[PDB]
DNA sequence: CCCCCCCGTGCGCGCTGAGGTGCGGTGTGAAATACA
DNA sequence: TGTATTTCACACCGCACCTCAGCGCGTTTTTTTTTTTTTT
């Protein structure tokens, strides 16, 4: 009575960015009761092939549309999807309280987010609970990046978490991750190809992203780090941002980033000044 | 006036690879009226080439072009849908203002509807990247390559 | 008819290179607006399947392509591969600034392209931070070589790279390299035919393709090391180099390599047989 | 007022059932041959 | 003029051909696992 239509399930599935398998089954069930290609799905004799399909094509989708969009855009797309109601005040009044100016966090932003060599790292440097995981945690959320992991560097397999991801964290970098990366990532830094290796499966030679590493050894004043002095700008976190007197007075949500990026599109040198008809033409890929 | 001379149409072939006799069929009198038309221009300048684009597209159903030049010289080729129909005396008056040319430039007939190489021409037109582009495709040249 | 085909699919993504699967699926339904094979694709209940087969057909295809190739047409394809704006001066003024003259590097450069034995391991040694990795990573990004790492050298699985690409880099060989290299795999500096896994494969024999490492450790002036001088071809990098402002004085492009190669196919004596088929339509019987 | 190039080919093994078309196993006589 | 003796002639009824596509349709150990050498 009604012929089952893969192409209509898959274009339903992009809709709503139903991307695992078992959400897509139990929803689709329920969607039965008004969408007839969904009762010619229960009706259907081989419904799990279907389902486990349809997750496949969708998941192609939506990885592919990640990785086309370039830096601008995303950002923009990172930008739509943040959600919450602040201000850039947080940002500004956080480094003012920081006692460093916000120019020196703008002057670092735009080259660290270009990807030019030896200006494609950004660390913070201060004793602990001074505030720097705060903003480079936050950050790197915003950005969709990956939190990475100075601790399994016995295994070489930790920095598989950069096949994928446009910003990751290093998180109290001690000695040994400072000569960790002094080692065996001079190329990082410096914006050139390099060979991560995952576990199980073959290394693949990809672009090293932009990074955030937060430490605290000021290796600009360390001298076997010598080669690290060029590619490298520390941020002295000294204050403290936390409780002055029992409850932390600074946070960074998501509306703050949002905010201070909107507004500040233009010293950044990216554009989004498309406006092509009325917001985009966005038609299917069903 | 000026229809078209041995050197027009030798250009044209050393061009496009073929003659423009297997693309067109012929209108001797220059007062029939046609919604379809064919039209090579000699000697065009790039900017008026890229006007022509977007002024006919406000009164078109269709059109595709393209342009080759070499040692030779330079000539572009029109398939045109007009919303209403033209004579070659209107279409030549409209087209030698719209793209700053002598009418010796021009060349203008009806497109030849029957014959499966004639669709082929506009059909392998419409892969190149460089081709510009407005409008549903002439059914006559859909159905020239389709019939299961 | 509107009966999707598979081999024009395979085509298709063959035509532009696509090779992973999910670039094909996206840009292929992007395609879908003007392509009758696409619009039906789109039908076909069965397209995670269809997906799959051409991503594996055009990695087939584009693998036995690359291998098939002499090395002269692989240089050959690399420098049309390559754009820019550059020449070989912003290559030789380098050398002349560390001293070196360029025609005992193309000497050499001769040889390890031939990959005649004994003579197949370019050793660049220099203090740290004199830019001898620079000049390696450009010349290896150009010439479409992997780049290894001994940081892996636990897991012996850390030469699978050398079973695919045709100019291996080892960058900063500490003492255990070359303890390694004069041990275990002398047979490569050599030239003779050595065994190597993948992953979940089995040891491909395969012959040594050319290396080029960078390291500190002079080779040829050790003691223990003494089976290596008939092996290892060196070039001393002694002048200093970047340290001013995040520009390094020199920066080698791919546009300087297209041009020296260009330049100098006299020199290196590179060359074809007997042609009569050179600016043809490409053999795309791949449909 | 007539010829200086568009053009690189065919499909899930296997079924299997309604569909109808025809020269015949059999439908089996009024016409038709010759008898007396 | 009555009557034995027979294929063509429209066809009961068909044996059996070819004609489509909706039904079936798939691999996963080995490495990595932290285990105790592997200089010290």
């Amino acid at each position: 009575t009604e012929k089952f239509d893969f192409g209509t399930m898959v274009q339903w599935a992009y809709d709503h960015k139903y991307a695992e398998e078992s959400k897509i089954a139990y929803e689709y069930a329920l969607a039965a009761g008004s969408d007839s290609n969904a009762r010619a799905f229960l009706a259907t004799n081989s419904q799990a092939k279907h389902v486990k399909d349809c997750a496949t094509m969708v998941r192609h989708y939506l990885r592919a549309e990640t990785q086309a969009l370039s830096m601008p855009a995303y950002i923009k797309a990172r930008c739509k999807l943040a959600t919450g109601e602040g201000s850039w005040k947080s940002i500004l009044t956080f480094f003012n309280y920081q006692n460093i100016e916000l120019i020196t966090f703008i002057n670092a932003l735009k080259l660290w987010l270009k990807g030019i060599p030896k200006k494609n790292c950004l660390a913070f440097i201060g004793p602990p609970n001074t505030g720097k995981s705060m903003l480079c945690n936050s950050l790197i959320h915003f950005l969709g990046g990956s939190v990475l992991s100075f601790a399994n560097h016995k295994s070489h397999f930790w920095l598989a978490s950069l096949a994928d991801t446009r910003a990751a964290l290093v998180d109290d970098a001690t000695h040994a991750c400072w000569r960790y990366f002094d080692t065996y990532l001079r190329n990082a830094l410096d914006g050139y190809p390099v060979s991560i290796d995952r576990k199980h499966k073959a290394a693949v030679q990809i672009k090293a992203p932009p990074l955030l590493v937060t430490s605290n050894i000021d290796v600009q004043a360390e001298d076997r780090y010598l080669y690290l002095h060029s590619r490298v700008q520390t941020f002295r976190f000294e204050q403290p941002c936390t409780d002055e007197s029992g409850e932390q007075p600074f946070n960074i949500t998501d509306a703050d980033w949002k905010s201070f990026f909107v507004r500040l599109w233009g010293r950044l040198d990216l554009i989004d000044e498309e406006e092509d008809s009325e917001e985009d033409g966005d038609s299917m890929r069903t | 006036g000026s229809r078209a001379t041995v050197f027009k149409l030798g250009l044209f072939k050393s061009l496009f690879l073929c003659s423009f006799h297997d693309i067109t069929r012929l209108f001797k009198n220059d007062k029939t009226t046609n919604q379809q038309w064919v039209l090579a221009v000699f000697g065009l300048a790039e900017v008026f080439f890229e006007a022509s684009f977007e002024l006919l597209k406000k009164q078109c159903s269709f059109l595709q072009m393209q342009k080759r030049s070499h040692e030779g010289g330079t000539c572009a080729v029109y398939l045109i849908c007009f919303n209403t129909a033209k004579s070659r005396e209107t279409v030549r008056n409209l087209m030698a203002n719209m793209l700053n040319v002598r009418e010796e430039c021009l060349m203008l007939q009806p497109p030849k509807i029957r014959g499966l190489s004639a669709a082929l021409f506009w059909f392998k037109s419409s892969l190149s990247p460089a081709t510009l582009k407005h409008g549903a495709l002439p059914e006559w040249i859909r159905a020239q390559t389709t019939l299961n």
